[PDB]
């Protein structure tokens, strides 16, 4: 879930599921720029390759 | 302006779920504005009279 403009909280989404069993939680962040919506190949505003 | 107009709306489509849980999120945040700038704010005006005085304090006494 992508954070826009000056931000700082933000909640999680998802909840319908069976939580059966888990190993550990992991969070990571990355700019929309750097990374494109997967599936596709190409796409018009991913103009940053590195 | 081909690529230009196109990139604001597609980027919040992860966040396109979660419309309701954050326009009420909001709100009450604003409330929670309503009493945290006013105690603020309350503290500056005293600070008015409380100068005021140390003014009066300091003028009153330096001249004798």
């Amino acid at each position: 879930y992508p954070i826009p403009a000056n931000a700082t909280n933000v909640p999680i989404s998802i909840p319908s599921r069976n939580w059966a069993a888990f190993r550990g939680w992991a969070f990571t962040r990355l700019k929309t720029k750097e990374t494109p919506s997967l599936g596709s190949g190409y796409d018009p505003y991913y103009t940053y390759s590195g | 302006t081909a690529r230009g107009i196109v990139t604001d709306f597609a980027f919040l489509s992860p966040l396109a779920s979660s419309a309701a849980s954050r326009s009420s999120a909001r709100d009450d945040k604003l409330t929670a504005l309503l009493a945290q700038l006013d105690s603020l704010t309350r503290e500056l005006n005293v600070v008015s009279q409380q100068l005021l005085d140390l003014r009066q304090q300091v003028s009153a006494l330096k001249a004798s």
